[PDB]
């Protein structure tokens, strides 16, 4: 059946244009519709019907369907505008619509570094024959960070899971990492550490039974 | 002014049933069709089902065909997704829609999502571990550990909601266990950890659990 490809990804600084194609077969003879998905929001409806703007959507958002492409013109950009992008169509033929995979857009916004708190294992989990320890990493933005853990100068990836950044309040992003060891391995070692990278610069808190 | 409210969402073990629910406002209700559309977690979105206007035409993604139903009640301008012998991966936000058209168009109006977690995990209340005040700058940060814990969610305040300023309380992760574990921490004047008790309060509806850690 029909395939729409789209681009995974596209950034683009404030106040200049992003262009979101959209492939597939034949579309110079079908209708394209467009969604845009904020993080935590329902789908909303951009375009319908190739270049129709529904009620609501800001005039910078421009759809298209000429030579066989499908683009979505955002005109402009807002830092409000950075969302999943799908691109729709529902041929003749098929008994139900085509979704493309969807195009992340990201606005180029201030950098800042991130703030690391460490904990060790509590004497009660070490009590209770278990150790956990906790990094909580918050205030950094754009929201990626890569988090790497080190038993004394070894990087350690068992035991290790990780959150991914979600964006706080201030419009910042947070996230947390957490290290399960046994006791005796915590206890065994001069330190632990939880190091977090961030554009390239890393932050790192150590702790030590 | 359209409007779609969805319910039915829960927390379920594999081979168990859900019923979702999609209730309309605002149009004729029986003038259009209404689909489903679901999304992962982490994932992009994956059409699952449509209702024509008139009940007469039903289909369904071929990942959900045969396990899947809907049905309509126009008396109660509601639809119903039916969905039997759940899988994990069947684990997704569902959102119901409207079409604009008797097929063949667009989705123009979409209600806000129910929650579908399909888990062979069972539910347990959480292990709640104080973060205790250590050795920046005259504040203090303290915290609790909420670990290992089924399903979401898990609500934290401290001093019964009289400590609001400095708290902030992370996400869960969701771990290879199929636990959740989170935290959530409070910054402090060192000066008051000798005079001022701390006590984080943990609710965990889902197994009718609060925990109260007194922290230090």
């Amino acid at each position: 059946s029909n395939v729409l490809t789209q681009p995974p990804s596209v950034s683009v600084a404030p106040g200049q244009t992003a262009r979101i194609s959209c492939g597939g077969n034949n579309l110079e003879s079908k209708y394209v519709h467009w969604y845009q998905q904020k993080p935590g929001q329902a789908p909303v409806l951009v375009v319908y019907e190739d270049s129709g703007r529904p009620s609501g959507i800001p005039e910078r958002f421009s759809g298209s369907n000429s030579g066989g492409t499908a683009t979505l013109t955002i005109s402009r950009v807002e830092a409000g505008d950075e969302a999943d992008y799908y691109c729709q169509e529902w041929d003749t033929s098929s008994d139900y619509p085509v979704f493309g995979g969807g195009t992340k857009v990201t606005v180029l916004q201030p950098k800042a570094a991130p703030s690391v708190t460490l904990f060790p294992p509590s004497s009660e989990e070490l009590q209770a024959n278990k150790a956990t320890l906790v990094c909580l990493i918050s205030d950094f933005y754009p929201g990626a960070v890569t988090v790497a853990w080190k038993a004394d100068s070894s990087p350690v990836k068992a035991g290790v899971e990780t959150t991914t950044p979600s964006k706080q309040s201030n419009n910042k992003y947070a996230a947390s990492s957490y290290l399960s060891l046994t006791p005796e391995q915590w206890k065994s070692h001069r330190s632990y550490s939880c190091q977090v990278t961030h554009e390239g610069s890393t932050v790192e808190k150590t702790v030590a039974p | 002014q359209v409007h779609l409210v969805e319910s039915g969402g829960g927390v379920v073990q594999p081979g168990k049933s859900l019923r979702l629910s999609c209730a309309a406002s605002g149009f004729i209700f029986n003038h259009f069709g209404i689909h489903w559309v679901r999304q992962s977690p982490g994932k992009g979105l994956e059409w699952v089902a449509v209702i024509w206007y008139d009940g007469s035409k039903k289909y369904f993604a071929d990942s959900v065909k045969g396990r899947f139903s809907i049905s309509r009640d126009n008396s109660q301008n509601t639809v119903y997704l039916q969905m039997n012998s759940l899988r994990t991966e069947d684990t997704a936000v569902y959102y119901c829609a409207r079409e604009r058209w008797s097929g063949h168009s667009y989705l123009d109006y979409w209600g806000h999502g129910a929650l579908v977690t399909v888990s062979s995990a069972s539910t347990k209340g959480p292990s709640v571990f104080p973060l205790a005040p250590s050795s920046s700058g005259g504040t203090a940060a303290l915290g609790c550990l909420v670990k290992d814990y089924f399903p979401e969610p898990v609500t934290v305040s401290w001093n019964s909601g009289a400590l609001t300023s400095g708290v902030h309380t992370f996400p869960a992760v969701l771990q290879s266990s199929g636990l959740y574990s989170l935290s959530s921490v409070v910054t402090v004047p060192s000066s008051s950890l000798g005079t001022q008790t701390y006590i984080c309060n943990v609710n965990h509806k889902p197994s009718n659990t609060k925990v109260d850690k007194k922290v230090e």
